[PDB]
């Protein structure tokens, strides 16, 4: 009963669960949307992206605003 | 006025690029793997 419980709660299938899988070189991988709230990097940290790809940096309706004590730039819907 | 008279002869007056390395950001090298044959392994034990 607690196996197919564990099973169920990460929704496993014949595959594997519907989050992620470990790449065997460690690359972690995911396979869907993700909400990762506060991000801390800490050490050797430079987010990137992937090649001949661009970033796409977007707020959904929401401003953008790179801060560092007083300087601000803020990018808006309309400013 | 022969006082601001100038004299002038020749003499000897004589007096771009673009690069930033950074260190890495390789993506996903190597993309392609399956988890069937070896699932249908591990089910059919
Ligand atoms: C960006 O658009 C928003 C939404 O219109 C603006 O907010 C209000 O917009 C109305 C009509 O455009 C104005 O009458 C209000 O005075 C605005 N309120 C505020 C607090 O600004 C917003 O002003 C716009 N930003 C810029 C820079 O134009
Ligand atoms: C040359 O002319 C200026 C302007 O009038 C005058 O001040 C100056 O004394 C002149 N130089 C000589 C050597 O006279």
């Amino acid at each position: 009963i607690i196996t197919l419980v564990i099973w169920a709660v990460i929704r496993i299938g014949p595959n594997g669960c519907d989050s992620m899988e470990f790449h065997e070189s460690g690359l972690l991988r995911f396979k869907q949307v993700s909400d990762m709230g506060v991000i801390h990097p800490l050490y050797k940290s430079t987010v990137g992206g992937r090649r001949n790809e661009n970033l796409v940096i977007t707020g959904n309706n929401q401003p953008i605003v790179f801060q560092q004590g007083t300087t601000k730039l803020s990018v808006e819907k309309n400013k | 006025d022969w006082c601001n008279v100038s004299l002038v002869d020749t003499s000897v007056p004589e007096p771009g690029i673009l690069e930033h390395d950074p260190f890495f950001c390789p993506p996903t090298e190597a993309t392609a793997r399956d988890f069937l044959a070896d699932a249908l392994v591990t089910l059919l034990v």
